[PDB]
RNA sequence: AUACAGUGAAACUGCGAAGGCUCAUUAAAUCAGUUAUCGUUUAUUUGAUAGUUCCAUGGUAUAACUGUGGUAA
RNA sequence: GAUGGUAGGAUAGUGGCCUACCAUGGUUUCAACGGGUAACGGGGAAUAAGGGUUCGAUUCCGGAGAGGGAGCCUGAGAAACG
């Protein structure tokens, strides 16, 4: 039975920590779950299983099975990380620090290509197939996986953007800048449509938004900042919001939704050192994730209770909730020992 | 990183038909640690022979060096400002060598008052930072190689050398 | 003198001798130029030999394109094909090479990809 | 299924074929660490409490103390990629370890009424309980080398000074 | 100004995935009537 | 497979003895077994040429140095315990090792042109040579190119021979390789064909390098004895 | 030779193998010599080369080994 | 990256070797760059033979490969015939 932190009457529990007869009790769920020191980014792939954590000093790739509860290989890729995505299974596109893409494939390293300004995101998109990248500058760029061509890139305000997102039921592309204008731009007519401005009541320095999010409605958009607020829209009075200080408040990097699992109207937020969880129409905290190290970011398995981080120590943490939802079909004995 | 070798590229003619050869262990480019603030991690690596390389990555401990009396102390990082060996690597906020980099100047304080009595003929743009706190100081050695921060403080000449480039 | 940014200095106003027969000017010992590859205050050791010729183009900064016609004993049309040779050098603070202008240059430690030679003489 | 059972401190181990898996059943879904009790395993041995040690399935693999998912899945070992059952005891276990740590209600004439002893004591003087020559040799050779360089290193810089003296 | 934008065609990428005809489960006349404002 | 400075007869063998490192290069040297066995003719094959080497009558540079493949170079001197055997070997003058027999108040030394005077660590004055003796301590007026004298049963420099206009020379490399006569000519250039230039028969005249010549006393008066014809 | 004492299957150890075939056609860029590396790595060879001490000997944890076993292996 | 400059990265270190910024350079009729084979032949690459005058001794054709590309590891030395 692994111990679990004090919550606002909810409980939590990590697998992987810092601290995790513990020998002879071990409860280790992947083996060879540690990196070099850090972790860059971890996500989850659509099926079932096929982790994927990118590395931190020569960076890896790290696709875990979870049907096999391990490690399948490790493609030292040639420059460090920052953004990725995948494209289901095997293929999947990357970009590291420096203005170079990745193209990974079952053999790995299909293609690198570049974009001429240093690039900070990437999304792809579902409906007729150009990754957006958002870079520094005027330029937001596309790269077509049909036909390979270029196009004609988003004209941006002067600084740039930190994140770039599509919404999936319908299409609107958010591009987070650091004036505080959000720059929604239709991926139909490749013309903007619109530039809200994000405001708030304490206004310490001109912040920048750095996370961008969207769900499966289409009518919402989460927002993000350089300081630890999060913030809600709709396209109903679209000028005023709900926001969320939080009480450290350095930078939130994820902010992503419960929207396929029960117990609904739910979001994760994260900044670099906690990972909080609240609810819609309320604002009030469902609960917190407060680890014994900082964090480079998570990600949220889908269909059932449990996250992924990528941090700054050695191993990665993983967290279970067991009022939020059950452990997966692959995890099927955590609700067991736990 | 790939290569070490004039082969991959033309020279000073503009050749062509290259074609030339599997690389060998000698054009060993490693890949670029951009070290940064964190918990301290230095990676041993090994080369030629028992050549330990401390590669660092999240160093802290920047041995800084008063100026004018050479005084090498310990404090911490916050970030640099300016770097054009990369302008993003300013945004991304990495600690390499030449960068110019922020302390909390509060050892340096600590030595002031304590082989001076009195606390603040040193330069006023830098007494600012003698009162608030955070001056300007230049790293020296190669974390990268020599896996260390050292570093040189700012002190009048250099400071205004830097200040009115950003 | 200052253009670019990160301590544009001497790296330990700085002056040294590479001595065997090359002067060093009056400001190339004490002057405001840094001297960052110019041998005589430097950071390059002398080593090697010493060739000698005219100049091409000296168009972009630090880069002396000398050129070197040489005497060659052909044996096989029984007469003398003219030589001719290039070879990129960085500046010294010294003289402003123009066309002609027969100059001597010593090998050291390759600066550029194409440059193991450094302006020591002109005449 | 077949148990192994084994009493440490004493010194005995053997196996029993236990058929009849509804007496098995008592172990189903506990992994390695968790213990047991002898009533639902058994009648002729109550009281009786097992912490279970692993066990080699049939088709022979073993299983590792504490990953998951009772099927076989592939990890890295001791590193190339092995064949392991999981932690968890299910169905399909040929031989399953256990280790009593409690004797219950009756007496075994395999287990507690007979033992083994141990094999030879100690052999080192500490693990017995619980060279001054050679340190003058040490000593004496130390010195004697202080005494011959530390000496003639000066003894060739007063060379040195009287070649700078000459000079 | 050289590597800087090569609006070039790349082999491998050319065929890397394939569109999608509905695409969004939305129509184009729900985008109109979704942001009209 | 051989050099041609070893005079080796080409009716011997298939593989050509490389020696081992040691103080000379390879190839300014002769190793132990194409010296004993088929130059001077103290063995007949490898095995007995090992076999007076476990014996241990070897004693080059006054070590005992018992190893087949070591590269004795230019004038060491071979000392052979069984009826007095002191051989300083040296350069002919048609590039071969020729070895000259000498007497023990000879071999009690050597010479050793050096190389670079180095102020390597804490403060101490240092002298390298061919064989590589760091000893301790020269004057500072040595320069390169000039000649120490090896004491040889401690290593002290004893006596030392000045580099300058008018000194008996010896050429060890290129195509003047082991020529005596030091006198036509000095010219020091900068970087090359830079010497001092020795005579012959009817006094003609040679260049060759720095590195390439080494000094060996004056004019009739080497303290090293020289074999003749 | 009542704490060791020779033969010695099988195990740790030191080292061994210390350089072998086929396939598509590179014009001083494959190659050979040479200059230099106070521009650099180096096992082995060789010569050299170490000065901080307040109120009789340090700890469990693994083998080989026994013993209980699984699996067609 | 064509040519160089400044700084950093990586290096065993020199190095546009790689990246940021900047300048528009550099080679060539005194042969740039490009065209092929008796490049299974040639270049001393070397031994020469007391009469064979381009047969007549050899190192090397180019780089790869351990089923196929990719990634990693070991060592004084490797992108290992193990």
């Amino acid at each position: 039975v692994l111990k679990s932190t004090s919550a606002n009457d909810v409980s939590v529990y990590q697998v992987s920590g810092t601290n995790v007869l513990e020998y002879q009790n071990r409860v280790e769920l992947i083996q060879d779950f540690e990196f070099s020191e850090a972790s860059n980014k971890i996500k989850v792939s659509r099926d079932g299983q096929y982790c994927m954590a990118t590395g931190t000093y020569k960076p890896q790739i790290h696709v875990y099975d979870f049907a096999n509860l391990s490690l399948k290989f490790d493609r030292h890729t040639d420059a460090e990380n920052v953004d990725f995505t995948i494209l289901s299974w095997t293929k999947s596109v990357h970009l590291q620090n420096d203005r170079s893409i990745q193209f990974q494939n079952k053999g790995g390293l299909h293609y690198t290509t570049r974009i001429p300004k240093f690039g900070r995101s990437l999304v792809y998109n579902k409906v007729n197939c150009d990754l957006y990248v958002g870079a520094s500058g005027n330029e937001l760029y596309r790269l077509n996986l049909e036909k390979g061509r270029f196009l004609n890139p988003f004209k941006l305000d002067t600084e740039g953007v930190n994140h770039v997102s599509i919404n999936e039921v319908n299409g609107l592309l958010a591009a987070g800048t650091e004036t505080n204008v959000v720059e929604f731009w239709d991926p139909r007519s490749r013309s903007r449509v619109s530039k809200l401005y994000l405001e708030n009541n304490i206004d310490n320095r001109p912040f920048q938004v750095t996370t961008t999010s969207f769900r499966n409605d289409g009518l919402t958009f989460a927002c993000g900042t350089s300081n630890g607020y999060s913030y809600i829209y709709d396209l109903r009075t679209s000028e005023p919001s709900i926001i969320k200080d939080q009480g450290y408040g350095f930078d939130i990097k994820k902010i992503i939704w419960l929207d396929n699992v029960g117990t609904e109207n739910k979001i994760v937020t994260c900044d670099k050192r906690i990972a909080k969880i609240w609810d819609r129409l309320d604002g009030k905290a469902y609960a917190s994730m407060e680890p014994s190290v900082d964090i480079n970011d998570i990600e949220h398995v889908p269909g059932t209770g449990m996250f992924f981080t990528a941090n700054e120590s050695i191993p990665m943490h993983t967290y279970y909730i067991p009022s939020l939802g059950p452990s997966p079909r692959w995890c099927s004995f955590l609700d067991s020992i736990t | 990183g790939i290569s070490r070798d004039s082969r991959h590229k033309r020279s000073a003619t503009g050749a062509k038909r290259a074609q030339f050869r599997k690389k060998r262990k000698f054009e060993l480019g490693r890949q670029p640690a951009n070290t940064k603030i964190g918990a301290k991690r230095i990676h041993s690596v090994r080369t030629r022979g028992g050549n330990k390389k401390y590669r660092a990555l999240r160093i802290e401990t920047g041995n800084f060096s008063w100026a004018s009396e050479g005084i090498s102390k310990k404090t911490r990082i916050a970030g640099v400002v300016y770097h054009p060996s990369n302008n993003e690597l300013v945004r991304t906020n990495t600690l390499t060598k030449a960068a110019i980099v922020q302390i909390d100047a509060t050892p340096f304080r600590q030595w002031f008052e304590a082989h001076y009595g009195q606390t603040l003929k040193i330069e006023s743009s830098v007494e600012s930072q003698f009162s608030a706190g955070r001056l300007y100081a230049c790293i020296s050695s190669r974390p990268g190689q020599s896996g260390r921060c050292d570093g040189y403080i700012l002190e009048g000449e250099e400071l205004a050398f830097y200040l009115r480039r950003l | 003198q200052s253009e670019r940014a990160f301590q544009k200095q001497p790296h330990i106003r700085w002056y040294k001798n590479a001595g065997l027969g090359f002067k060093t000017p009056k400001t190339a010992i004490e002057g405001s130029y840094i001297d960052k590859k110019c041998p005589f205050t430097g950071l390059v050791s002398i080593r090697g030999k010493i060739l000698t010729g005219t100049v091409v183009s000296t168009k972009m900064h630090r880069t002396i394109v000398i050129r070197r016609a040489y005497l060659h004993y052909i044996p096989k049309y029984n007469r003398y094909e003219k030589r001719h040779k290039n070879v990129p050098v960085h500046v010294s603070p010294a003289f402003r090479v123009q066309v002609g202008d027969i100059v001597t240059v010593g090998q050291c430690r390759p600066i550029s990809k194409t440059v193991r030679f450094n302006v020591v003489k002109v005449s | 299924m077949k148990l192994n059972i084994s009493y440490p401190v004493n010194g005995s181990q053997k196996t029993f074929e236990i058929d009849d898996e509804h007496r098995i059943r008592v172990f189903f879904d506990k992994r390695i660490g968790q213990e047991v009790d002898g009533e639902a395993v058994g009648d002729e041995f109550k009281g009786y409490v097992f912490k279970i040690s692993g066990g080699n399935d049939k088709q022979g693999f073993p299983m590792k103390q504490g990953v998951l998912l009772p099927t076989r899945i592939k990890l890295l070992l001791t590193r190339k990629r092995k064949s392991v059952r999981g932690a968890i005891v299910g169905p399909d276990l040929a031989v399953l370890a256990l280790v009593i740590v409690k004797k219950g209600e009756q007496e075994l004439e395999g287990l507690t009424d007979t033992t083994v002893p141990k094999r030879l004591g100690p052999k080192r003087a500490n693990n017995i309980r619980k060279r001054l020559q050679r340190k003058r040799h040490q000593r004496a050779l130390k010195v004697r080398n202080a005494q011959a360089q530390r000496e003639a290193a000066a003894e060739y810089a007063q060379l040195l000074a009287k070649r700078l003296s000459e000079r | 100004k050289g590597r800087k934008l090569n609006y070039s065609v790349q082999d491998p990428i050319a065929n890397y995935e394939a569109p999608i005809t509905s695409g969004y489960k939305w129509s184009d006349d729900q985008i109109d009537e979704f942001f009209a404002g | 497979a051989a050099p041609h400075h070893w005079l080796l007869d080409k009716l011997s063998g298939c593989y050509a003895p490389r020696p081992s490192a040691g103080p000379h290069k390879l190839r300014e040297s002769l190793p132990l077994i194409v010296f004993l066995r088929n130059r001077l003719k103290y063995a007949l094959n490898g095995r007995e040429v090992k076999a007076i080497l476990m014996q241990r009558h070897v004693k080059v540079d006054g070590k005992v140095r018992t190893d087949t493949t070591y590269p004795a170079g230019f004038m060491d001197v071979i000392t052979l315990d069984a009826t007095n055997e002191n051989f300083r070997l040296v350069y002919d003058v048609k590039g071969r090792f020729a070895v000259h027999r000498i007497t023990d108040e000879e071999a009690s030394y050597k010479l050793g042109k050096v190389k670079k005077v180095q102020l390597g660590k804490k403060g101490v004055p240092y002298v390298v040579t061919h064989d590589g003796r760091t000893i301790r301590y020269p004057d500072p007026n040595i320069k390169v190119n000039d000649t120490v004298k090896i004491d040889l049963a401690s290593g002290k420099i004893t006596d030392f021979i000045k580099f300058d206009a008018g000194k008996l020379v010896y050429v060890t490399g290129g195509r003047n390789l082991g020529r005596i006569g030091t006198i036509v000519h000095k010219e020091r250039h900068d970087g090359g064909f830079d010497l001092v230039h020795i005579k012959d028969s009817l006094d003609n005249t040679f260049v060759t390098r720095l590195n390439n010549v080494f000094v060996i006393g004056e004019q009739g008066k080497p303290y090293i004895s020289l074999p003749k014809g």
